[PDB]
Order: structure tokens, then sequence, then C-alpha cells
């Protein structure tokens, strides 16, 4: 619920460097746990 | 091995069928035919050489056995010369464990009931035991 | 639990949150095998529990 | 009688022509009173049998004496709610069925002291504080979002963020958000006629917070006058208490860790800067958690967000029907 949250708050901070490499970790904590992933590996 | 589970996890110091061998044993040998019935004054020598392992451990418990024996509902009603098997066994065996009379005291026809739609088929056997 | 509080918010309307709660309380209560080792288990903790408490 | 008939049948008929019009305001009530036992109705049969607890929507102009209102139950149709004047008449008529209501007691004195009604026996007295059995609140409920701890902080923020964003996306076109920054909790309506009326005053209340908070009340009316449902983002409430005695009547949310070993770890789970204030986090837990469950609306006591996003989303969707 809480990362759930940080990614909705971080959408809603640069609608309106060190910022723009973290919507990239968001997006790949996103598919590291999607099932295509799963069922990849 | 679990056919025997319940022997196997006995944990013994309630147990109840083998007391009940040493109990039969004990009434063969001051016993040598059944008759019908059987005095009184037996009972008394029976409960102090009965196992104490069930009935009494101390002397102080003594006095719970008297609990048992006064106090409730009373056989007397017949004749004294009459068996009491029937109705001490089974009172130790109800009041060892699951006791539920002693806190209300007034509702034994319902144990009454339940203990005879528990024996529904024994062929009314019991019936003149549970007196 | 849920369920049955569900209905407790909607007093504005008959809930049918019970019903549902009641229908899907008895499909599922067909599982409960209570193997042998189990019931001993729960028959065995019963008599430590009250070993303990009665001292 | 012909002239009874008569205006039934032009009530019938004026409720007929206004099943379709928008709805005025809406009424409190403090008082289990049922309006369709009354015999004073200008219509017998359509009278309404609320409890106390409840709200009212009345519409359109009848008389000083009863007004055409309807209820917020689903499928509640139109009935006739009594005037504050008509309720403090039929209050009065209450207490007059029994015995004796005033100074001379009927115990065997009977023709001793005949005791005639002074003005203590008549509503004139028993002033110093007066309820009226009616209060103004918003036509729309706010929605008001409390715990899981003290607002401001990280944890609590970002699990109410979430819900808002879930609130502004899934009844996106028919919800809008508002954010109170200042302070709420003062809001206060037997305090005085008009407390810092005008800023050149100077006063010490006329220069203070309240002016603003004062002003703020009607904004939530304002919004809710429009049939759109509003929240409150409120920074200052952390307990429904805080905000229960005050007009706005609002719905409050209750999310709540189900014990506080998993919140000290959540809490945990931020980084240094939160241990600091770890402290004061907790009692505000435990406090809130003493409140009576009864004083919430509803309740989030579940951990999963997509089930707990759903226990909101059927709630409101129960209330979005109740008044349509």
């Amino acid at each position: 619920w809480i990362f759930k949250a940080e990614e909705v708050m971080l959408a809603e901070e640069d609608r309106n460097f060190r910022r723009k490499e973290k919507m990239f970790r968001f997006f790949i904590r996103r598919m590291v746990k999607a099932q295509s992933f799963y069922w990849v590996v | 091995i679990m056919d025997n589970f319940e022997y196997l996890t006995r944990d013994s110091s309630i147990l109840g069928p083998h007391h009940l061998d040493e109990f039969i044993r004990v009434w063969a040998e001051y016993d040598p035919a059944a008759c019908g019935r059987i005095s009184y004054n037996d009972m008394f020598e029976m409960l102090k050489h009965m196992s104490p392992p069930l009935g009494l451990g101390k002397k102080c418990p003594a006095r719970v056995a008297y609990k048992r024996l006064v106090r409730m509902n009373m056989p007397i009603s017949n004749e004294d010369m009459t068996v009491h098997f029937t109705s001490t066994l089974m009172a130790l065996i109800r009041t060892a464990l699951e006791i539920k009379l002693a806190p209300a005291g007034t509702k034994q026809h319902q144990c009454d009931a339940e203990l005879r739609k528990e024996i529904s088929v024994v062929w009314a056997n019991l019936p003149q035991k549970t007196l | 639990k849920l369920a049955l509080q569900k209905a407790k918010e909607v007093a504005e309307v008959s809930p049918m949150s019970a019903a549902n709660i009641s229908i899907a309380a008895r499909q599922q209560n067909s599982a409960k095998a209570r193997s042998v080792w189990e019931q001993r288990a729960s028959q065995l903790r019963l008599q430590n529990l009250r070993a303990s408490c009665e001292a | 009688e012909s002239a009874r008939r008569e205006v039934e049948s032009q009530a019938q008929q004026q409720l007929e022509r206004a099943k379709h019009k928008p709805v005025a305001f809406a009424v409190r009530t403090n008082v289990s009173y049922c309006g369709v036992l009354d015999e004073e109705c200008p219509v017998q049969g359509s009278g309404v049998n609320f409890e106390a607890k409840d709200f009212l929507h009345i519409k359109e102009k009848y008389s000083n004496d009863w007004w055409i209102g309807r209820l917020v139950k689903e499928g509640g149709d139109i009935a006739f709610i009594p005037s504050p004047q008509r309720l403090e008449s039929i209050r009065l008529k209450q207490e007059q069925k029994a015995r004796r209501s005033g100074n001379p007691s009927s115990l065997s004195d009977i023709g001793n002291r005949r005791s005639p009604p002074p003005s203590l026996a008549k509503q004139k007295q028993k002033q110093a504080e007066h309820v009226p059995p009616y209060d103004v609140v918003p036509s729309m409920r706010p929605v008001v979002l409390v715990g899981p701890s003290l607002k401001g902080y990280e944890v609590t923020d970002m699990m109410q963020k979430a819900l808002f964003d879930f609130l502004k996306h899934r009844f996106d076109g028919r919800i809008s958000i508002t954010r109170v920054t200042a302070d709420l909790s003062l809001a206060k309506r037997s305090v005085l006629n008009n407390p810092g009326k005008r800023t050149i005053i100077e006063r010490s209340s006329a220069r203070s917070s309240i002016a603003e908070v004062q002003s703020e009340i009607e904004r939530i009316f304002e919004l809710a006058k429009s049939l759109q449902l509003v929240v409150l983002d409120a920074d200052t409430i952390n307990h429904p208490a805080q905000l229960a005695k005050t007009s706005l009547a609002p719905i409050i949310v209750f999310v709540k860790v189900s014990s506080p070993k998993v919140l000290q770890r959540l809490i945990r789970s931020r980084g240094k800067s939160q241990m600091k204030h770890l402290t004061v986090q907790m009692m505000a837990y435990d406090k809130l958690v003493q409140c009576p469950p009864e004083s919430f609306d509803v309740i989030l006591d579940e951990n999963q967000l997509e089930d707990a996003c759903e226990h909101l989303a059927e709630y409101l969707e129960v209330y979005w029907r109740a008044t349509h």
C-alpha cells in the first residue's frame, strides 16, 4: 500500500537528474513482480 | 498405529480403560457368584483397596468420595441388599472428568436424558444400571 | 466478521451482505477433514490447558 | 368535508409536479419523532417514520408548520417533515400528557396548592443551552479520513493519499477534492452573535485564526449544494470527537493497523527521519483505537489495498444510490 502511494505521489509531483532515474526504478520494480516476468524466468 | 492412538498418547493419570480391569479383578475375589445383588459393607473396603490413581490419593480426597456417596440421589430407596457397582463406577468415571451435576445440583434429568439418547440402542440394559 | 460489519454501515437500506456471507459459509465447511492426529492433538491441548489452569 | 379533500388533492398534485425538481437543503435531527402518526399533517398516509441520527432533504415550500422532504434511505418516498416550530410545539405536547410537568407535585396534594404555571413551566426558561431540534448540515456528507496515526507524517500521508487517488480516479467526474490547510476544529455556533465580524476591530479574535476557519465552514456547504460529493483533507483533526459537535456532521473513515506491532515496524520502514517522532506517533494510535467503534462511520480494518479499496467503493455507491 505504501509503495502504491509513493508511485502515486511521484507522478503528481513530476506532472506539476537524480529524479529521472527513479521512475525507472519504479517501472523496474513493477516489472520484476508481474506474472509475465515470473513465467519468463 | 492410528487404530491405537488413544492408548499410545495415554498420559496415564486419569486412565479409565485399565482401572476397570483392576475393578473387575477386585470384584471377582470378593464375589463367588453374581446372585443378583451383593452386600453394602464390602464397597468401603473395596474403595480402600481400590487403586489410588482413581478414587483417592491422600486422606483428604476421601471426603470428596463421601461427597460422591452422600449429598445426591440415594440407591437406598430399594432394598439395602443391593449391588452398587452399577452406580459407583459410573459415578466415579462421570465425576473424574467432565463433571456437570455439581455446578448445577438440579439438572440431573437433562444429564440422564443425554445419557439415554447416547445409549439409545443398548437393548435397555443400562436403564436398570443407571439407578 | 468483515462481511457482518458490512451490513452495519449501510443503515439506510436493507442489506444483502448477510445473505451473501451465509451462502458462502457452508459450501467450504465440508473441507474440515480433522484427522485422527489433529483430533488427538486438540484433546491433549484441552487437557493440558485444563490441568495448567486448575494446577 | 370538501375542503380537506381539496387540499389533499392539491398537495398530491404539487407532490407529483415536484417529484423531478432540485433539492433545496437538508436538516439534521436529534429527537426520535415520527411524521406519519401525527394527524395534523396535510396529507395522511405519506408521513416519515424517521429515528434520530438521521438526515432529511427538503425541496419545496409548504408552510410554517410542515415541509415536503425526503429520506436518505434507498427507496424512501416523498413525505412531510415537521417544521422546527412544529417540533417545539409537539415537544411541549410530549410532556403535557404526564400527570405533572411544573413545580406542583401530585404526591397526595390536590386542592391545596393550585400553583398556576409560571414562566418557568414554559419553554422560555431552560435557555442555558436550549439545543434546537433542527441543525443545518451540508447536503452531501463530507468524507474525512482519520488514522492510522498523526497526520502530516509520512505513513499516514501515504495511506491516505492512495485512497484519495482511488477516489479521484474511480469516481472521476462526480467528486471534488478540497484540502483544508487551516484548522477546522474551532467550528462553534453558540458562542456569540458575531465574534470578530470585521478585521479592523483589532480585537483578540478579529486578528486570530478564527475568522478564516469560520469562513471555511460554508465553503463545504457550497460544495455540498452542488450535489457533488466532497472530502476534507484536514491536517489537524486526528480523532472523530474533535469534529463531532460541529455543524459539519461528516462521514469519518477509519484506516487502522490491526496491531501496533505492525505499525511500529511500518514506521521503521521509512528511515531515520521518522525514528525521532516514533514516540509521539504511537500514543496517537492507541488513543484513537480506544475510541469506540460506533463513533466512526466506516472501518477499514484490513491490510490489502485492493479489497479495502472496494470496501469504500461499494459503500459510497450505496450512498450514491441512496440520494438519487
